[PDB]
């Protein structure tokens, strides 16, 4: 499907280092933003950064920079999100989706996913 | 000095004669910096960061001044494609704190950058932006294939002029839906102006404790020199900042951060000689210190 | 830790396109020479222009 | 950091209008405001883009507008599917931040 | 209208300090023994083309400088009263006569391109220089308890940068803000021009003499 | 008289800085060409 899909259900432990991938496909996407969406339960979302697969050109969030670190595997097409020390209140719903410049919004977006993360096995 | 006046002749032998070897300086003793009361940072994000440049038909100028904000992240990280600075230079941008700073924002293509220069020819130089021949900044050409790609239109004036109006008919609307050679690009360009008014801009170098009555070398919002601090019975005037001579030699400076009267003299110097008996005879040598009370050795 | 690996990775843009710099760093002629160029030598001529 | 109304209730068959409300900064600088529909526990979708513009496929119930410092999502003639969480777009130059999200409107319909 | 503007425009060129010192410059000023446009009380709106010094005589009270009003272009709504001066780039809907008094100057201000407020500036004469050059924004203000007898004395004087804060907009015609008093006033106007001068500073760093390079 | 064939991998867009006077981040503190540096820098596109 024309969509920025990732991985199912993930249910892991705190203290490991994870790097979800969202994969691209179905559309140019050498002239088109691709990036991610962070959304807290029951709280707004917040976009947490984006890359350029045109030139590999990174863009991150003040508030979410430095703690994730994303690459765009443009050869495949994929999107990465690489979380060093998962916190155990980082449980929330994590959208990957690509953007538009000059109007500078979204327009197509993923399914995301249930990252879960507690001390409780 | 009897082997300074055999260094200075260029012969191993020397004869009856004062002869002129070198000049007697006194070295400074350590460095001085003295930046005005001001610690804020400036918002340079409010132009770089600031990625809604403005067209180059009606573009935008930001001022800014009052801090004392670093041009390391800039220097430093080259997150750019083109760095060309006519006046200053990205290293030495730290240690000179000047008058005003403002920031020229637009775009242009790919092709025609180079048009973004003094006197540089072109239809966008010829009628939409025209840099002044004595210009004096830094242009940044940084990559824009995906920030600035509609909206930005583009179409003699005066060196810095602004101008936005419409009139077999003829209109120069014309505008640029791109989505890498015609590919449109971000240009900044920040335009200095040095030495003109109470420099307001300064950068990270920290203040340090200003000294008297010694030979200094200092950096007075960026007067870099060597000298002693004396008082003088001049007064400032209180619109004015700092004082000049012939030859353009700063004399008095009005001290940023203490707002004090002070002289820039120079730093003890006199032509030293020697008074040599000449090889043949002896070796034996007299120093001459020209017109220097012997207090001062 | 002071040293990095960036890995100059292969399908990336000319940021990440290891460029193999040779710096040949050569002296003016102020010695005798080990190196010299495919010149044919010939003989030497005296007292002649 | 954009402000939005935080729940809106509606009858079947009733037009209702979303405020979203900013700064001179962020929402009033005169840059686009953009929008979208994100439905409840699903992916959002889009919804205005560019303030007059509409996309494929999108009921005519739904538009968009901006007026000055804030800008407003006309929805007229709500449905019984509308209940869903809509949000704010913009974009801002001088926060660093090519995108800024809204704080989030829940618009519902019995 | 023909008169003897004696030694009127002189004014320090870069906030430099020269001392003692005689320093040519090409700059913008009123040539020696020039001529005024004598005004009351009526007071025609008249033209800025490139240069103009303005003169007077809390009997004037500010300045409108607008290419076209009724809230058509950017202007100068400069006004020195009420303890707190205003200077300000609005789209002012200037009327055919705003003015004070109880204050009723302002005419729809909004969409303020440039904005500045701060501490007010100020037989008695006053005098005021409006310069645009290079988008900067500078204006001059000192005043002479000289007599009312003569138009105009016959001593040098100096002036010092008001305010050195840029603008960088178009002007093209200006009307002053005259009192009505309820002692009415009059005041002079002048001309800039680039004709180069030599600036004579003294000992104190006082401007004390000048001649103008394009006179006799 | 004596050459010497100084040899090493950069980063490719960084090639502007292998000169004589230059402030890239190699020629900060990896290798710094002296300003008088007399040689011919060869490069070429080593990413194959
Ligand atoms: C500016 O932008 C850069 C990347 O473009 C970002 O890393 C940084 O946080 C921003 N802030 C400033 C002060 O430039
Ligand atoms: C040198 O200094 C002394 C005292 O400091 C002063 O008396 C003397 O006049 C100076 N030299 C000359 C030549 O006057
Ligand atoms: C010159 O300055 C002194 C104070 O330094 C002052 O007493 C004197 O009146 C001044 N003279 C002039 C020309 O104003």
């Amino acid at each position: 499907e024309v969509q920025l899909v990732q991985s199912g259900a993930e249910v892991k432990k705190p203290g490991e280092s994870l790097k979800i991938s969202c994969k691209g496909s179905g559309y140019s996407f050498t002239s088109y933003w691709i990036g991610w969406v962070r959304q807290m339960p029951g709280k707004g979302l917040e976009w947490m950064g984006i890359i350029y697969p045109g030139d590999s050109d990174t863009r991150y969030s003040p508030s979410f920079q430095g703690q994730v670190t994303i690459s765009a595997d443009k050869s495949i097409s994929t999107a990465y999100l690489q979380w060093s020390s998962l916190k155990a209140s980082d449980t929330a719903m994590y959208y990957c989706a690509r953007g538009v410049a000059v109007d500078w919004y979204f327009d197509l977006w993923g399914r995301g996913t249930l990252v879960t993360v507690s001390s409780a096995s | 000095p009897l082997s300074e006046t055999k260094c200075t002749l260029k012969s191993f032998t020397v004869e009856k004669g004062i002869y002129q070897t070198s000049n007697f300086r006194v070295q400074p003793t350590e460095s001085i910096v003295r930046f005005p009361n001001i610690t804020n940072l400036c918002p340079f994000g409010e132009v770089f960061n600031a990625t809604r440049f403005a067209s180059v038909y009606a573009w935008n100028r930001k001022r800014i001044s009052n801090c004392v904000a670093d041009y390391s992240v800039l220097y430093n990280s080259a997150s750019f494609s083109t760095f060309k600075c006519y006046g200053v230079s990205p290293t030495k941008l730290n240690d000179l704190c000047f008058t005003n700073v403002y920031a020229d924002s637009f775009v242009i293509r790919g092709d025609e950058v180079r048009q973004i220069a003094p006197g540089q020819t072109g239809k966008i130089a010829d009628y939409n932006y025209k840099l002044p021949d004595d210009f004096t900044g830094c242009v940044i050409a940084w990559n824009s294939n995906n920030l600035d790609s509609y909206n930005y239109l583009y179409r003699n004036l005066k060196p810095f002029e602004r101008d936005i109006s419409t009139e077999n008919c003829y209109f120069p609307l014309q505008s640029y839906g791109f989505q890498v050679g015609y590919q449109p690009y971000r240009v900044v360009v920040l335009s200095f102006e040095l030495l003109h008014a109470p420099a307001t801009v300064c950068g990270p170098k920290k203040s340090t404790n200003l000294v008297k009555n010694k030979c200094v070398n200092f950096n007075f919002n960026g007067l870099t020199g060597t000298g002693v601090l004396t008082e003088s019975n001049k007064k400032f005037l209180p619109f004015q900042q700092f004082g000049r001579d012939i030859a353009d030699t700063t004399d008095a400076v009005r001290d940023p951060q203490t707002l004090e009267i002070l002289d820039i003299t120079p730093c003890s110097f006199g032509g030293v000689s020697v008074i040599t008996p000449g090889t043949n005879t002896s070796n034996q040598v007299a120093v001459l210190y020209q017109d220097v009370n012997c207090t001062e050795v | 830790f002071p040293l990095q690996s960036y890995g100059f990775q292969p399908t990336n843009g000319v940021g990440y396109q290891p460029y193999r710099v040779v710096v040949l760093s050569f002296e003016l002629l102020h010695a005798p020479a080990t190196v010299c160029g495919p010149k044919k030598s010939t003989n030497l001529v005296k007292n002649k222009c | 950091v954009l402000t939005q109304p935080p729940s809106v209730s509606g009858a079947p068959g009733q037009r209702v209008t979303i405020s979203c409300t900013g700064s001179s900064s962020n929402i009033g600088a005169g840059y686009d405001v953009h929008w979208y529909q994100q439905l409840p526990g699903t992916a959002p979708k889009l919804l205005i883009y560019g303030n007059s513009n509409r996309p494929s496929g999108v009921p005519d119930r739904f538009s968009g507008s901006k007026s000055g410092t804030s800008a407003s999502l006309a929805i007229t003639g709500l449905q019984a599917e509308d209940e869903a969480d809509y949000y704010c777009q913009s974009y801002d130059s001088s926060l660093s931040a090519l995108y800024v999200f809204g704080t989030g409107t829940k618009v519902t319909v019995l | 209208a023909y008169t003897n503007s004696f030694t009127r425009g002189v004014y320090y060129p870069d906030k430099v300090f020269r001392s003692s010192v005689l320093h040519s410059t090409q700059d913008l000023f009123l040539p020696f023994f020039s001529n005024v446009t004598w005004f009351h009380f009526d007071n025609p709106v008249l033209p800025f083309n490139d240069g103009v010094y303005f003169a007077s005589t809390n009997i004037i009270r500010g300045w409108i400088f607008g290419t076209t009003l009724d809230s058509k272009t950017q202007s100068l709504l400069i006004v020195n009263n009420a303890t707190n001066v205003v200077i300000k780039v609005c789209e002012f809907q200037f009327c055919n006569d705003p003015f004070l008094g109880e204050f009723r100057v302002y005419s729809s201000a909004n969409n303020c391109t440039f904005e500045y407020v701060s501490q007010p500036f100020l037989k008695n004469l006053r005098e005021f220089v409006f310069k645009n050059i290079d988008g900067y924004f500078k204006i001059y203000s000192k005043h002479t308890p000289i007599n009312l007898v003569r138009d105009l004395p016959q001593g040098f004087s100096a002036l010092e940068p008001l305010v050195d804060l840029p603008i960088g907009i178009n002007i093209t015609r200006f009307q002053t803000l005259l009192a009505l008093h309820r002692g009415a006033a009059a005041y002079y106007v002048g001309y800039l021009q680039p004709r180069t001068f030599l600036l004579k500073y003294n000992e104190n760093g006082t401007i004390t003499d000048a001649v103008d390079c394009a006179l006799d």
